[PDB]
């Protein structure tokens, strides 16, 4: 969370994550869900919406992040890291915009 | 013992055994009994 | 998590995995809980217990918008006395066509 | 007409139930 | 449930409103 | 009027079935 | 029922409105 | 009928809201 907030997410339009609470491969998401929603990240720009997307049924987790690039980041968290999804959110984000 | 599993929107049609025993004991009843049912439900709420 | 695997809850094991806060009510209305937690998108329902019932976010939305349980016991009164009623609505619904009728015709005048 | 009322006393649930379809259906 | 149909069908108007009075005393 | 409504209160289920059956059709 | 279809066919409109008071005070 | 009435009152919001229904839909 402390590695997004130096990095000025003020380059970012919505960020929404979709993920399934009752499957046990979610806590990745979840990790990367409380780094996005910490008051650093969150206070960086207030242009920025926060979706939580909560479903039962869905069994796909997700994260998508638009940006001001006309550029639409989607990572499908399965098997992914918690940061390596902050790590490819950060060179990905960052880099651009 | 366990609680139940919670199904959900994409697909629940399932209803539970409870209710479907209810209104089966409901639809044996003769109908002096259906009226002493209601009256007795009438009375409690 | 030991307390809830050995407790009759076990299937909000999955929910604790991550971080987490427990909303505790007692005589409980749902709807004043997800008027709050509207305000805020960023911050996730998850599961839940609602009187026994085990519960997903979608859950709590159709309790939600679900009536008191005085409202409802006093429907169900009504739903189960709804055959009667009908017997009786039907049955005297034959001497009403002709009042329809013969009106229908008065009308036409 | 009260061994109507006593017949119709007898009768289940499903019954009084089929019982007022066909009287809709007939009337 | 056909013989109460068949039995109400043979019964006169003021039976069948005597009918429908009896039931709404009997179950209201 | 009169005897039109005891006409009508002799009459069986199935004949003010068709009485009503033959006023509906107009 | 044919003499009576012709009976309120044949009455005026008051004579049905009274027709129809009288039926929903029989019954 | 007892029986029905004590399972009656032991059943939560949403069953007896589903409860309710089904008896909408079946009678």
């Amino acid at each position: 969370a402390a590695a997004l907030a130096r990095l000025g997410l003020r380059a970012v339009k919505q960020v929404r994550v979709q993920f399934c609470p009752f499957e046990k491969n979610v806590e990745s998401t979840r990790t990367f869900l409380q780094a996005v929603s910490s008051e650093k990240v969150r206070c960086t720009n207030l242009n920025c919406s926060v979706i939580a997307d909560v479903r039962h049924d869905g069994s796909e987790p997700c994260v998508d992040v638009l940006f001001g690039d006309g550029h639409r980041l989607i990572m499908r968290g399965a098997h992914l890291t918690a940061q390596e999804m902050l790590t490819a959110f950060a060179s990905h984000i960052q880099a651009r915009g | 013992e366990a609680l139940a599993g919670a199904p959900l929107d994409n697909a629940p049609k399932e209803y539970p055994p409870k209710i479907q025993q209810l209104v089966q004991d409901i639809a044996s009843l003769t109908l002096l009994e259906i009226s002493d049912l209601n009256e007795l439900l009438k009375k409690t709420l | 998590k030991p307390f809830l695997e050995e407790s009759k809850y076990q299937n909000l094991l999955p929910l604790f995995v991550g971080h987490n806060l427990l909303l505790v009510s007692e005589e409980p209305k749902v709807k004043e809980m997800v008027r709050i937690l509207k305000g805020i998108p960023f911050l996730p329902l998850l599961g839940g217990c609602i009187d026994d019932t085990i519960l997903s976010r979608q859950g709590f939305i159709n309790y939600s918008k679900l009536p008191s349980l005085a409202l409802v016991q006093g429907e169900l009164v009504g739903g189960l006395t709804f055959l009667t009623a009908q017997t009786y609505s039907m049955l005297q619904h034959q001497p009403r066509q002709l009042t329809a009728l013969l009106d229908q015709y008065v009308k036409q005048q």
